[PDB]
RNA sequence: GUUUGACCUCAAAUCAGGUAGGAGUACCGCUGAACUUAAGCAUAUCAAUAAGCGGAGGAAAAGAAACCAACCGGGAUUGCCUUAGUAACGGCGAGUGAAGCGGCAAAAGCUCAUCUGGUACCUUCGGUGCCCGAGAGGG
RNA sequence: GUUCUUUGUAAAGUGCCUUCGAAGAGUCGAGUUGUUUGGGAAUGCAGCUCUAAGUGGGUGGUAAAUUCCAUCUAAAGCUAA
RNA sequence: GAUGGGGAAGCUCCGGGCCUGAUUUUAUGCAGGCCACCAUCGAAAGGGAAUCCGGUUAAGAUUCCGGAACCUGG
C-alpha cells in the first residue's frame, strides 16, 4: 500500500511519479461511477495525494534549512520561532540584555558564595 | 547671494505645468517568501445524465463537472491536454449543486463518442 | 500673456508656504533686540583656515602618560561653552546662522 | 438576467435547497438517539428561507 | 548646571525678550503646519534631555496643536431631558488637561510608537502647543540600552490612553503624599464603598 | 415647549436647498490680464441662454484671447440691449459700450 | 548681472527591515444619565453609578517622600484589618462619608537628564573582522 | 557537585581633609469661572488670565513680622512580590 | 463620497501622473520632453459595439444546432 515512511525512502523524482499514478488512479474511480463501490480506493487515495505533497513540502523546507544555516535568510522560518505576535511580543529578547551592565557587580562579590558552601 | 536660474529661468519657463523626473526602486535584502505550484484539479468528474448523452450524439458536445474557480479557457487547456482533442467552444453554467455543467464542443476530428469511452460518462 | 514668461514667485501660487514665510521670518519681526554685526569673508576666510590648522597641527605624540600637546579643537555648543568658564579656550568661533536661536546667545556675553 | 442575479447570493440560496433535504436512512439506523425528525427543514408556503 | 540651564532659564520668562521674539516668528510656522508635524530637534534641548530624550535611534521629537477653551458636548437642539445638574454644554470643562489629548493624538497617528513624554511650549492665543517624545520599543538600539529598556516591554502599550505617562499621573492627583491623594491610587480603586 | 418650527427647520437638509445643479453657474465678471485698449479681451455673443438661477438671461460669450494662463470664457451676465454678433470688452480701455465690463 | 560641484533644513518616492490596527469573558483609564430618595421639589440623593468611547496585560493600575505630623516617632507602593458610621459634608433636612495610626499579607531599592545598520565569519539573545550614518574630589 | 579561564582596572568598606552640581518653569503660587470630593477660607482636577527663587524652596488643614522647630526637595523615570 | 486640514479623547462629521528618443525589434537600456483641478461606485428600466431563420428537448433556446450574417479587441 502507500506508508508515509516508503513516500520518505522514495526519491523527488519517485514522488513525482507516484502523485502522476494516484491521479490517474483517482480518475478510473471517477469513472466506476455507475456503482457505488470503487471509493475504499478513493478515501485512501485522498489520504495518499495528501501525504505525498506533504512528504514534498517537508522535504523542501528540510533542504531549505541546510542552504540558508550557512546564510542569511529568514521571513518564513521566523513564523515558526514566533507563533506570533504576543510571543514576539515577549522578546527582543528583553531579558539578559536588560541587566547587561550597571551597577551589580559592586552589589556582590563571590569568594563569599564559596566560603560558605558546604 | 541673489537666486539661482535654474530656479529662476525654469520658472520663467512655466507657468505651473509640471515638474518632472522619476526616481529609483531595486529589490533589497533579506529575502521573501512564497515558493507554491497549490493547484486545483478544473475537471472534477465528467456529469452522468440522460441529457448529456443526446448532446454527445446530436452535437458532439461532452458534459463535464468543473469547480467554481474555473472559467471557459482554463476547462479549454485542460481538455487539451489530457484528452488531446482540440476545443472549439465552451458553456458554463451554475447549478443548485453548488457546482458547474460545462457543455464543451470538440472538433470533428476526434468525434465525442470514442473520447468519451475511456472515461466514461452517460 | 507671452510678454516673456514668468517668474514662481512673481505671479504663481505655491510651491510652499511655510519656506516664504521663513524667509519672512529672518526679514520682518517687530522687535526687541538680538543680534547682528560683522563678518566679511576676507576676516572669516582667515580665521577659517586658522581653525583647520587648529586641528591638523597634530602630534601629540605617541609616548608616554604625561606628553604635551599641540592641538586641542572642541566642536560642539556645550564643549565650548565649558572651556570657556574653565578659560582654556584662546578663540572661539559663533555662526551667525543658528537656528533656534537661544543655542548660541550665551556666548557672545559669557566670553566677555 | 433576471433573477436575482447577484452572482454570490444565487449561491447561497442554491446551496441552501439542498441543505434543506430529507436525512439519509442510515443515521436513523446507526443510530445515536432521536426520533429523527431532521427539523432544519424549510417549506412550500410557509415559513420563509431567511432574510 | 551648564549648557542648558540658560535655554531653560529663557524658558521660564516667556514675555521676555530673546525667547519672546523666537517664539514670536515661530508662531507663524506653527499656524501654517499640521495638527502633526515631526521635527529631528528637540526646540527644548533642556527639559528634552531630563525628559531621557538622548540622541540614538528610534527616537523622534514630535510637536502636536491642540486648541483652547472649555467643552462642548453633544446633542445641540435636542437639549436634554434631564435636570439641571445634568445640564451643561460650556460650563463643564474637561478633567483631562490639553496636554494629554496632545499625547492621545500623536501616538494614535503614530501607532508604531508609545509615547514616554509630554512638553508644553508656545501659548499664541487660540493655540496650545505641545513637544512630544515618542520611542519606538520595537528595534534593538533603544532595547540595548537599559535605561531606556522600560518602554518596550507588553503592558506599556498605549500608555497615553492608559494614563500613565507622567502627565497622566498628575491629572489624577497623584503626587505623592498622603491625604489630598488617597482615593488618587485608583478612581475605580474606592469602588463604591 | 415646541416642535420644531418652519424658521428652524431652513438650517439645513435637503428640503431647504435649491437644486444647484440645475443651475448654470455664476457668470461672475473675470480678472483682466491686463491693458485692454482695445481687444485683448474680444467677445461675441454666440447666444442668449436663461439662468433658472435668478429667473434672467445669461449671454455665452467667447473669448479668444491667448497665453498658458490665457484665461477666457464663459457667461457673463446679459445686459438690456445686448445681442448676438455684438462684442464685448472687458478691462481697463474698453470702450463706454453697454455690455463692456471695466 | 550670471551659472556649476559641495554643506544642512523641508518634501515626495522606493524597496528592505521593524511594529501597530483587530480579538477572547469578566478583571483593568477617561466623558457621563435618569426613574429613584428627601413620602412634593429645584441643592443633595441615585452616582462618579449605568452607558458610551479609548486601550493594556496575564494580572493591570500605584511606587521609595518637595511624605507623615500635631508628639516624636515613623520611613516606598498596593491589598486585608479596623480606625468609624468617628472627622468632614449637608434644606447641617434627608442623606453622604474618610485619613494618619495601629498591625498584617508581601517586601527592594535605584535609575535618569559609543549606539545602531550593512556585508563576512563562526557553537545564531551574542562577539570578532571591516564599511556607513548619528551622588561628586584630594593624598 | 564538577570543569574552563584574561590581564586588570576602577568601584566599594574603614579612617583623615576641605568642598559640592548632575536634582527637572509658564512650573511653585494667585484670581475670576467650573466640575469633583468627606475636604469644611482647609480635596483633587480643568480652563482663562497672571506669574518666583535658585540652596533657594515646599510642607506642617485661613491669611500676615521673627528666631527656629519638625519634616521634605516638585515641576522626571523604572521596578519583583 | 476615497480625499489635506480641523473640531471631537473617540465613535463621528465637512471640506508628480502622462508621453518618448540612443540600442533595437527581443525590449534591454542611458537620457529627455507635456499637464490640469484629482478615485471608484451609482440606473440589471438613462446611454450603449454585434444575430437572425427556422429545427430540436420530458424539462433550455434570438444561447445549442443547420444555414446564413455580423461585431469587438489586437
Amino acid at each position: 500500500g502507500v506508508k508515509a515512511y516508503e513516500l520518505r525512502t522514495k526519491s523527488k523524482e519517485q514522488l513525482a511519479s507516484q502523485l502522476v499514478d494516484l491521479k490517474k488512479e483517482l480518475a478510473e474511480l471517477k469513472v466506476q461511477k455507475l456503482s457505488r463501490p470503487s471509493l475504499p480506493k478513493i478515501k485512501t487515495v485522498r489520504k495518499s495525494i495528501a501525504c505525498v505533497l506533504t512528504v514534498i513540502n517537508e522535504q523542501q523546507r528540510e533542504a531549505v534549512r541546510q542552504l540558508y544555516k550557512g546564510k542569511k535568510y529568514q521571513p518564513k522560518d521566523l513564523r515558526a520561532k514566533k507563533t506570533r505576535a504576543l510571543r514576539r511580543a515577549l522578546t527582543k529578547f528583553e531579558a539578559s540584555q536588560v541587566t547587561e551592565k550597571q551597577r551589580k557587580k559592586q552589589i556582590a562579590f563571590p569568594q563569599r558564595k564559596y566560603a560558605i558552601k558546604a | 547671494k541673489k537666486a539661482l536660474k535654474v530656479r529662476t529661468s525654469a520658472t520663467f519657463r512655466l507657468p505651473k505645468t509640471l515638474k518632472l523626473a522619476r526616481a529609483p526602486k531595486y529589490a533589497s535584502k533579506a529575502v521573501p517568501h512564497y515558493n507554491r505550484l497549490d493547484s486545483y484539479k478544473v475537471i472534477e468528474q465528467p456529469i452522468t445524465s440522460e441529457t448529456a448523452m443526446k448532446k454527445v450524439e446530436d452535437g458532439n458536445i461532452l458534459v463535464f463537472q468543473v469547480s467554481m474557480k474555473a472559467n471557459k479557457y482554463q476547462i479549454k487547456k485542460a481538455v487539451k491536454e489530457l484528452y488531446e482533442v482540440d476545443v472549439l467552444k465552451v458553456n458554463t453554467l451554475v447549478r443548485p449543486n453548488g457546482t458547474k455543467k460545462a457543455y464543451v464542443r470538440l472538433t470533428a476530428d476526434y468525434d465525442a463518442l470514442d473520447i468519451a469511452n475511456r472515461i466514461g460518462y452517460i | 500673456r507671452q510678454k516673456k514668461i514668468l517668474s514662481i514667485r512673481l505671479k504663481v501660487p505655491p510651491t510652499i508656504a511655510q519656506f516664504q514665510y521663513t524667509l519672512d521670518r529672518n526679514t520682518a519681526a517687530e522687535t526687541f533686540k538680538l543680534f547682528n554685526k560683522y563678518r566679511p569673508e576676507t576676516a572669516a576666510e582667515k580665521k577659517e583656515r586658522l581653525t583647520k590648522e587648529a586641528a591638523a597641527v597634530a602630534e601629540g605624540k605617541s609616548k608616554q602618560d604625561a606628553s604635551p600637546k599641540p592641538y586641542a579643537v572642541k566642536y560642539g555648543l556645550n564643549h565650548v561653552v565649558a572651556l570657556i568658564e574653565n578659560k582654556k579656550a584662546k578663540l572661539v568661533l559663533i555662526a551667525n546662522d543658528v537656528d533656534p536661536i537661544e543655542l548660541v546667545v550665551f556666548l557672545p556675553a559669557l566670553c566677555k | 438576467m433576471a433573477a436575482q442575479k447577484s452572482f454570490r447570493i444565487k449561491q447561497k440560496m442554491a446551496k441552501a435547497k439542498k441543505q434543506n433535504r430529507p436525512l439519509p436512512q442510515w443515521i436513523r439506523l446507526r443510530t445515536n438517539n432521536t426520533i429523527r425528525y431532521n427539523a432544519k427543514r424549510r417549506n412550500w408556503r410557509r415559513t420563509k428561507m431567511n432574510i | 548646571m551648564g549648557a542648558y540651564k540658560y535655554l531653560e532659564e529663557l524658558q521660564r520668562k516667556k514675555q521676555s525678550d530673546v525667547l519672546r521674539f523666537l517664539q514670536r516668528v515661530r508662531v507663524w510656522e506653527y499656524r501654517q503646519k499640521n495638527v502633526i508635524h515631526r521635527a529631528a530637534r528637540p526646540t527644548r534641548p533642556d527639559k528634552a534631555r531630563r525628559l531621557g530624550y538622548k540622541a540614538k535611534q528610534g527616537f523622534v521629537i514630535y510637536r502636536v496643536r491642540v486648541r483652547r477653551g472649555n467643552r462642548k458636548r453633544p446633542v445641540p437642539k435636542g437639549a436634554t431631558y434631564g435636570k439641571p445638574t445634568n445640564q451643561g454644554v460650556n460650563e463643564l470643562k474637561y478633567q483631562r488637561s490639553l496636554r494629554a489629548t496632545a499625547e492621545e493624538r500623536v501616538g494614535r497617528r503614530a501607532a508604531n510608537l508609545r509615547v514616554l513624554n509630554s512638553y508644553w511650549v508656545n501659548q499664541d492665543s487660540t493655540y496650545k502647543y505641545f513637544e512630544v517624545i515618542l520611542v519606538d520599543p520595537q528595534h534593538k538600539a533603544i532595547r540595548r540600552d537599559a535605561r531606556y529598556n522600560w518602554i518596550c516591554d507588553p503592558v506599556h502599550k498605549h500608555r497615553e490612553a492608559r494614563g500613565l505617562t507622567a502627565t497622566g499621573k498628575k491629572s489624577r492627583g497623584i503626587n505623592k503624599g498622603h491625604k489630598f491623594n488617597n482615593t488618587k491610587a485608583g478612581r475605580r480603586k474606592t469602588w463604591k464603598r | 415647549m415646541g416642535r420644531v418650527i418652519r424658521n428652524q427647520r431652513k438650517g439645513a437638509g435637503s428640503i431647504f436647498t435649491s437644486h444647484t445643479r440645475l443651475r448654470q453657474g455664476a457668470a461672475k465678471l473675470r480678472t483682466l490680464d491686463y491693458a485692454e485698449r482695445h481687444g485683448y479681451i474680444r467677445g461675441i455673443v454666440k447666444q442668449i441662454v436663461h439662468d433658472s438661477g435668478r429667473g434672467a438671461p445669461l449671454a455665452k460669450v467667447v473669448f479668444r484671447d491667448p497665453y498658458k494662463y490665457r484665461l477666457r470664457e464663459e457667461i457673463f451676465i446679459a445686459n438690456e440691449g445686448v445681442h448676438t454678433g455684438q462684442f464685448i470688452y472687458a478691462g481697463k480701455k474698453a470702450s463706454l459700450n453697454v455690455g463692456n465690463v471695466l
